[PDB]
């Protein structure tokens, strides 16, 4: 009867219809709904348990600059920054804190290091004047949470009262049992009822850019659940 | 939809971005002030067990770690910013954490010494002793964390609404 | 009543008066007294237990060279040398085996590697001729021990007969429970009585230099104790 | 001041910088020569349990590790530097330690095989078998350590003063 | 001689070993201007109707802003204050230092009783408003208890042994 | 539990935030609110009792003149005047009835005497023509009173119906037990509830001038209260 699956921000067991993504909002700090999963017709019910079900959620943002004659090799940012689980070094991390891509030169761009104290990052390359650039740094200073919807956009409850910060979420090394993250709360729902994963943070996150090298979908969520067939 | 009636003793953790916490910059040779202040919210009761993890991750304004001879002291207070000798916990040095793996590793995870409790209106302070001719603390980059949610290792901070339980007042008087 | 505190080579719970530091002696190999802690007026008593109370003690020394036209990039030493808990690599250690500072160029100086067999170390930079230099390498080939004093400079006993070598002290990775160091002996004293921490080794250690980057006080001690209020 | 009357069975460890120990350089294919010699001090008794850690960290003169096919053998000896077949322990190879984490790790911590005892005047030697056409041992960089004080893992070397206990003579 | 009782009567002041002072600037509540400590194997007692008399001065030899505040306060060991046991939370004004000690009317007493075990501390915190002159310890003086007088009281002392 | 403290027009046990001062109004004679104290978060409650709790309140005003060639040595006033508890003499008073300060000559100005019958006062010095002057004479012809506010600017009651005149307040020698002032009424309040001290008088009082010699804050209030921790 019961199984233990993973569910992702796209498709998976659902089929890309009863998922929906969305960005947050910047100027009004508000508890937006960045993702939501609706139980399809075919399942009987879905469960969700804390301290039983593992999780992963790698968000990012997007920013841009303008090429100049001066040898920049460094860019400021609008988002608080830190390393992935802490380290000054690049390529030792579980994943890159930041990625950069040049529109003109359709190539990746490495990263040397950064201050990780102020909103700063180094670039290893020397961008030319007029060249367009994009960057997908780490995100910080946010809160994440869950809530349930009974087919109508009509809340009935909340999985767990207190929000967990995405900041801390990045801080812990993920994907290690014993050190794996496990939120609290014990939810369950049935056909056409929705779980919404909600965000409260200033910086504008992303889901799709169509010019990001390390995979198509920039960010990701991967959550464990229990299903009754 | 269905949600489980989670127990009142909720498992939580503390950090900078909360309402009932505050911080402010610090200079040098400067014990008396709380670099970080905590206060009990209204009609709640917080509980910190003896095996609770601890994790200060202070910084310098230029983005550096400070002199590891620096000292950190968590300390309970009576109301009115009035410290007390008994009930003190975590008199540690600022060095010997290895902030990279500190929370990450249960080895590096430095726990408290004795139990602790916070009645609805009480204070816990975090004093810092920096030797002179050193750089000061910068609140933008500093941080505290205590308790270990989201891990089979470590413990978590207990919280309960005072209005729910009847012996909440009994435990508050018990301290 | 009872607590479990840490005590350091400066101030702490005491107040910088009833501590005192001192260097060792070189030509007469003698069991000097490098540190000592006197129980203040306010406490009732202090205890000390082995296999109960953890510890840390990072010593160093000081040496100097003279700049020359020839590209040195390496210096010999007068002290036996090894890595911090063993490794050929720098920046992986729990702390740097060695630090160097240029008086003229008021900057740090990195380290590449060393032989760690003879009294040798590499420098990554290229010092200029005439430039003054200082270096604070690891220390080796010593013994450490404890003794008690009854207000008069008048010994009554010894915590533990057999000395432990500082060499081994550096060898073990510190600050790991299970692998943490825990000496033997069960001492206790009262008001104005002193515990002296003693050194027997050739090389001249240091406590203060006023030109050391990684903190003001070069060396350090951090010991666990139990106190009766 | 106050000190506790610690038990006579004190928990200790052995290393190079001690008076009742000695070493000497070794070349190649020289089994009979002991690289390291140990002797019982006067009116003391040493005890080495079976689960005692062991830790040789020999080196080459240039500062290198030697051929791991090299062999190390701890061995008890009767007086007059005379070996014995019984009582020997730790006939191991010089490889397969990983000196980096050796004492650090209880896994890498290689223990002895059987118990051992050292009466007041006795000898324990450490023979080494190096294959030919190899580099020799250098005493300046080599070292031995045995026993594990100062760690909840491992065991420690017991010592006692002979003049304290009455049945120490019977135990010897 | 008539054997005097162990409960001896004394008055406190600056020139004693078990007292100390240190200069103060402005807006410095935590710093004690004056510290007191219990000597060894003695017990001090301060009743509720005990007179009090600070005479803080400026470096130039002037009185400070009377909006300044003075607070005597008992402390646990390790320089640790306490809320209970505090006495004499008064202002620096309203003394008439000329007639303060001499006139019982202008003499100010404490509020509640007090006791000093052999190793304990009593501090005297001062709160000066900013943009004001600092305290000078050379000219300042403290007195509590009025020995040799009909009015007021005297500080009791007794040997613990 | 209970203590007996003093509270002042600045800071004190409160912390300079939950105090607020204000001046009165002149042309519409109205029961202004010159001072108010809000019970902070940390306390449990505050009490207030008459014939138990002493008090002090020294108000003043401000006026100015213009230097002239003629040797003035006397100024009229817009406020009824009398000595401090009555006396023709200056420097015998508990405090000076009046203070004067010259802007040009940044010095105090003594006072000889005054008529104390009409709105008159003497100056001992000889001000020059064009020199600017300030004076902070005693205040008279007023009423003072108390009232409570329940967090909202919304009165519930009044401590004592009948006002006491500040005139009489100056007349009695203050700070003498037996002759000390003790109003009537028995009030008590709790967190964030306010006690307002109110004024009804014509002349414009002051709290701060930044050029007053005898202390920074010109006027003052010092009231006894009882607090539950």
């Amino acid at each position: 009867q019961t199984q233990e699956y993973t569910i992702n921000h796209t498709g998976g067991v659902l089929g890309d219809s009863y998922v929906t993504t969305a960005s947050n909002q910047t100027s009004p700090q508000r508890e937006t709904a960045v993702l939501s999963f609706e139980c399809p017709r075919k399942f009987e019910e879905i469960n969700y348990v804390g301290q039983r079900d593992a999780t992963r959620f790698v968000p990012r943002t997007t920013e841009s600059i303008t090429g100049s004659a001066n040898d920049d090799t460094v860019v400021d940012l609008t988002a608080n920054i830190q390393p992935v689980a802490g380290e000054e070094v690049i390529a030792e991390q579980d994943y890159p804190v930041a990625v950069a891509y040049n529109v003109t030169q359709g190539v990746e761009v490495d990263v040397v290091d950064a201050d990780y104290a102020a909103d700063t990052v180094t670039l290893g390359t020397n961008p030319a004047d007029g060249d367009e650039v994009k960057v997908w740094p780490i995100m910080s200073d946010g809160d994440v949470q869950f809530r349930l919807i009974n087919q109508f956009g009509q809340e009935e409850g909340r999985v767990y009262p207190w929000s967990t910060p995405l900041y801390r979420w990045h801080d812990f090394p993920q994907l290690k049992r014993g050190r794996e993250i496990n939120l609290h709360g014990s939810a369950s729902w049935s056909e056409n009822e929705t779980l919404e994963i909600l965000l409260d943070a200033p910086q504008a996150l992303t889901w799709e850019d169509s010019d990001y090298p390390r995979g198509q979908y920039v960010t990701t969520l991967e959550q464990d659940v229990e299903i009754t067939l | 939809p269905e949600i489980g009636n989670n127990g009142a003793e909720k498992q939580i953790s503390l950090h900078k971005g909360q309402p009932f916490i505050d911080t402010q910059d610090v200079g040098a040779a400067d014990p008396n002030t709380p670099a970080v202040t905590i206060e009990g919210p209204s009609d709640y009761v917080i509980a910190i067990d003896a095996g609770t993890p601890v994790a200060p991750e202070f910084r310098d304004a230029n983005g550096d770690k400070l002199d590891p001879s620096t000292r950190v002291t968590i300390q309970k207070c009576d109301k009115q910013g009035n410290p007390l000798g008994d009930g003190i916990v975590f008199s540690d040095t600022l060095g010997r954490f290895e902030y990279s793996k500190m929370r990450s590793d249960p080895d590096y995870m430095r726990k408290t010494t004795t139990s602790l409790m916070i009645d609805e209106r009480e204070i816990v302070k975090i004093f810092v002793e920096v030797p002179p001719n050193a750089n000061g603390m910068d609140a933008d980059n500093s941080r505290i964390t205590i308790g270990d949610d989201t891990s089979d290792y470590g413990k978590a901070v207990g919280i309960v609404e005072h209005g729910d339980l009847s012996p909440a007042e009994s435990k508050a008087v018990r301290q």
